[PDB]
């Protein structure tokens, strides 16, 4: 996934490294919970960030792309396995990818 | 290849003048030399290159005579000022945490 | 062929090769700290590092772990070689040591303009051909390329 | 400094004798400036010769 942002237009007016210097998170959640709790059964690759509203993406395949062992154990844990091991936030871009 | 032997050139010209760019500027109107704006970010390694040429005409003239014994000594004083500053690199975790408190 | 290139390159191996055998004489002070003892006997004046520092092993306020004497002399040739290169380089060097011709070359930097390809191998391949472990897929041969 | 010299093992005009010294000496030489590279070898050659002459 290619997540664009702001092109400098709303963000001229923060500008107090509150958090500033954190990049987007992802997270995977299952849809047991919804604000309406009508229909569920699926998981979601949530992306978020301070300002923007968050987004999701519907994951029917039980698992894609769930690699094993891709590097050799390094341990920054930043949020989670999955942050560190499959994602990149161009933030001179603002382009957030993710796979 | 070919930004780097624009870089490396007009950086080259530069060096000696910094008239002759002013005026291929002005005299082309290409956006092949857009990095001598401070804004382009390869300006910053053209800033190198430059420099560097500007050393080589420092000692224009003059040979390096260092011997086997003083290259040493050197290499041991450059080893010893990197060990000067050891206590600066212990605050990266701290993003981290706060990526981890917004999480 | 610009000599200012060529001399630029020369100044730029130089100082690439001085500081590997100074991050070498970093990780292990004895390297230097051997070699220098022996120098003393040989030439009297020679000024020789505080004892304390010889003893610990250290060169500022870290003291480093003490190697083993096989790989404490193989570093030393290592550093004997390149030695060798850097005084080459120097010799070399001392023996080297508008605008329509600016325009003139940049229009032939126009010459094969659809050449895909990644070039990050000038600074790389040298600072990599200097350096610790050069030889091994990461770490088993402290031995550079 | 001496003694190598009014001590002599064997009578220093000998030949065998001298032929091994000379062996030996070469070894001992090389053997010092292998087991000390990073000194300059040219440096220490020169010294001892004008110290000889």
């Amino acid at each position: 996934i290619q997540v664009n942002y702001s092109s400098e237009v709303k963000e001229n007016s923060v500008d107090s490294d509150d958090k500033a210097k954190v990049p987007p998170l992802i997270r995977i959640v299952s849809g047991l919970e919804l604000s309406d709790t009508k229909q569920k059964g699926k998981k979601f690759l949530v992306i978020a960030y301070e300002p923007f509203e968050n987004i999701a993406i519907e994951l029917p395949p039980n698992e894609i792309l769930f690699s094993e062992n891709n590097d050799m154990d390094n341990n920054n844990d930043g949020v989670d396995e999955l942050n560190k091991k499959c994602t990149f936030w161009d933030a001179i871009s603002k382009l957030y990818y993710v796979q | 290849r070919r930004d780097m032997e624009v870089i490396k050139l007009t950086a080259r010209y530069y060096a000696k003048d910094k008239s002759i760019v002013e005026q291929m500027i002005s005299k082309d109107g290409e956006a092949r030399l857009n990095f001598m704006n401070s804004s382009h970010p390869l300006h910053k390694t053209f800033t190198d290159f430059v420099a560097q040429y500007k050393r080589v005409y420092s000692f224009t003239g003059q040979e390096i005579k260092k011997s086997k014994r003083t290259i040493l000594d050197n290499c041991f004083e450059r080893t010893q000022y990197w060990e000067f500053e050891k206590d600066k690199d212990r605050e990266h975790d701290k993003l981290v945490e706060l990526c981890k408190i917004q999480f | 062929m610009n000599l200012l290139e060529t001399r630029r390159s020369l100044l730029e191996e130089m100082e690439i090769i001085e500081n590997a055998i100074a991050e070498r004489i970093q990780r292990n002070p004895e390297l230097y700290y051997h070699y220098i003892q022996e120098s003393s006997k040989v030439f009297p004046d020679t000024k020789l590092p505080r004892s304390s520092l010889i003893a610990e092993n250290k060169i500022y306020k870290f003291k480093k772990v003490k190697r083993k004497r096989k790989q404490i002399i193989l570093q030393q040739h290592e550093i004997n070689i390149f030695l060798r290169d850097y005084q080459e380089k120097q010799q070399t060097f001392n023996k080297i040591n508008f605008e329509r011709k600016l325009q003139q070359l940049e229009k032939e930097l126009k010459n094969e303009d659809e050449n895909f390809e990644l070039d990050i191998n000038s600074k790389k391949d040298k600072y990599a051909l200097f350096s610790s472990s050069s030889d091994p897929s990461r770490r088993t041969n402290i031995l550079s390329d | 400094d001496e003694k190598y010299l009014l001590t002599p093992p064997m009578d220093r005009k000998n030949d065998r004798y001298m032929a091994f010294l000379l062996k030996l000496s070469k070894y001992v030489e090389t053997f010092f400036f292998k087991s000390y590279a990073l000194l300059d070898a040219a440096a220490v050659e020169n010294l001892i010769k004008s110290d000889f002459e």
